[PDB]
């Protein structure tokens, strides 16, 4: 929603979450799966060079 | 030591050392308050009457429940305060209830 | 295929209290929103809020202040509506319509694109 | 924050483009792609015809086109016939999980 | 409204501007910022994890 106000004390002001308008979803990140595949493979090639 | 013949364009409203003379003085009047602070705890209602005598034109003597050094007890303690210093709180006609000005 | 079904029709008294039903058949019915409008006998749209399936989540559009309450059952496959404090103004026909797709990730219950819709209901009241 | 504005009636030949527009704020048309139109017969139940703002369903033919042009939302349809004779409206997505649905029109052959 | 998987409302009383009277405010905190304080079975005392 927003920061709230909330009145603590002579003049500490302080900002807390409000409601939460519409439906609630999840909160996630999103990485693409070949990039992060060939990533692995590339490191895994360059790191069989120190492990026989 | 007045110089011999020396013409010089002065200006007295664009002057630095006013700035810095405003701003030391803000600051030391800052530091000055520093180490001794002593009204927070005195943010409570002012059961203020009129004062004695009848004949008090600007003060309401204000008495109100304090702390004392002992943090469990309290005691019973009046003063008197300036009219401007004091502002009432209510949301009706209540003349009994008072609130000092600068715990708003 | 995808049908929406509803109850008979309904007549009240002002004061009273209207109860509309709306089974879903034909799709899994926990994995889509349902909204609702309104039209009354002459008139245009107007628009009542939506239902999540899963986990009851609820909005209702305004001049309303939750003087509706819809509710739902994963058991019948049937979505409720209870309207009470009824009115002479409140004469119309009633719609459950299929809105958008639940998706865990973002928030789609504001899409107005509604496929499905039942035949109506119609509530009058003296 | 009331309905989207929209014309009382229209009128058309058979064969003649008509051009049917609903106006709205910043906050409805102006800032959110989801502007969907549907038409009902009358005494049936409405159908969706437009996507967000200019995509076809399936099962529909080629023949409603929908476009948006600042806070004003706009559907042409060229090739009509009898069965066009229905009731048009328009809706928005409105912001803070709301959808406000048109005035409406209404579509009269010749 | 409905049920928010991760955030508690976590109703609590607050100081105003004068010391005497109290009046309740509300907000909503996340999870792992609550904690309950329990030397029984109460679901309903909780505390932010801060205050230890
Ligand atoms: C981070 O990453 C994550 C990924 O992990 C991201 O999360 C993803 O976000 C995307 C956002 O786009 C979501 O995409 C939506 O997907 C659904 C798909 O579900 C339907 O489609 C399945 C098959 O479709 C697939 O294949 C076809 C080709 O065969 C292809 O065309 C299509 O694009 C898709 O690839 C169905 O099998 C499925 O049915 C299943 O479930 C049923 C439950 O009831 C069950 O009965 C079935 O048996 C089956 O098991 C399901 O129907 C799409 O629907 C959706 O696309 C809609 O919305 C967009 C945006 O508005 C619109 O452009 C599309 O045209 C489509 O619009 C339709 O919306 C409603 C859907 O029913 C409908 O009401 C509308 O009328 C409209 O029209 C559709 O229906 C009509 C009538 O049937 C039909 O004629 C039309 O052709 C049209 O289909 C989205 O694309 C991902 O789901 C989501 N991932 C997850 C896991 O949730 C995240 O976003 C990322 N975050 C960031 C920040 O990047
Ligand atoms: C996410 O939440 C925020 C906070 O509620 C939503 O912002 C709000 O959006 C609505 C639009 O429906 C704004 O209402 C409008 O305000 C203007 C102000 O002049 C008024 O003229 C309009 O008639 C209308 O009432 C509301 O002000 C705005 N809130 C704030 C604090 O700006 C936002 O819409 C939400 N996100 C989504 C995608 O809905
Ligand atoms: C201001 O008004 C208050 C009323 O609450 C006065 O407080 C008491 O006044 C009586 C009258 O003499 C004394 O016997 C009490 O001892 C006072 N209370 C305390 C705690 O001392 C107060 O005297 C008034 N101030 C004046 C008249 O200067
Ligand atoms: C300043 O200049 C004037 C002009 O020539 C000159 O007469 C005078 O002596 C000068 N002042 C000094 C201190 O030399
Ligand atoms: C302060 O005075 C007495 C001392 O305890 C107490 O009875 C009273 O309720 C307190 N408060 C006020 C507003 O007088
Ligand atoms: C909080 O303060 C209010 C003051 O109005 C009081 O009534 C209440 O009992 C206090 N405690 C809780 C847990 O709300
Ligand atoms: C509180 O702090 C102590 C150490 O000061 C710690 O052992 C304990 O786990 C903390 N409580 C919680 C609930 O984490």
């Amino acid at each position: 929603n927003t920061r709230k106000s909330v009145r603590i004390g002579p003049g500490q002001t302080f900002y807390a979450t409000g409601d939460i308008i519409g439906d609630i979803k999840q909160a996630h990140c999103n990485i693409s799966e070949e990039k992060w595949n060939d990533t692995l493979q590339k490191v895994g090639i360059e790191l069989q060079k120190h492990f026989p | 030591l007045v110089l011999g013949n020396v013409t010089e364009n002065f200006n007295m409203w664009k002057n630095d050392m006013v700035d810095q003379m405003h701003e030391d003085i803000i600051s030391l009047w800052d530091q000055s308050l520093k180490p001794c602070v002593k009204l927070t705890p005195l943010c409570v209602t002012l059961i203020c009457s009129d004062a004695g005598s009848g004949g008090v034109e600007e003060m309401k003597n204000c008495s109100f429940n304090t702390t004392t050094e002992i943090r469990d007890k309290e005691k019973k303690e009046y003063a008197l305060f300036y009219k401007p210093d004091i502002v009432p709180l209510s949301e009706t006609n209540n003349t009994s209830e008072y609130r000092l000005i600068n715990c708003n | 295929q995808v049908q929406l079904v509803q109850s008979g029709a309904e007549v009240k008294k002002p004061g009273a209290s209207v109860k509309v039903s709306c089974k879903a058949s034909g799709y899994t019915f926990t994995g889509y929103y349902m909204h609702w409008v309104r039209q009354a006998p002459g008139q245009g749209l107007e628009w009542m809020g939506w239902i999540n399936p899963n986990s009851g989540g609820t909005n209702y559009a305004q001049k309303f202040q939750g003087r509706v309450t819809m509710t739902r059952d994963t058991s019948i496959s049937t979505a409720y509506m209870e309207l009470s404090r009824l009115r002479s103004d409140d004469t119309a026909v009633y719609y459950c319509a299929r809105g958008g797709w639940i998706s865990l990730y973002y928030d789609s219950s504001g899409y107005p694109n509604f496929d499905y819709w039942g035949q109506g209901t119609l509530v009058t009241v003296s | 924050q009331s309905a989207l504005t929209q014309p009382a009636s229209v009128s058309g030949s058979p064969g003649q483009s008509i051009t049917i527009s609903c106006t709205g704020t910043s906050s409805d048309v102006g800032s959110y792609n989801l502007v969907s139109w549907y038409q009902q017969h009358p005494g049936k139940a409405p159908k969706l015809m437009i996507y967000e703002v200019s995509k076809r369903p399936s099962g529909v033919s080629n023949r409603f086109s929908g476009s948006k042009s600042g806070n004003t939302a706009s559907l042409t349809i060229s090739g009509l016939q009898a069965e066009d004779e229905a009731d048009y409206y328009c809706c928005s997505y409105a912001g803070s999980s709301t959808v406000i649905f048109g005035g409406g029109t209404k579509l009269t052959v010749l």
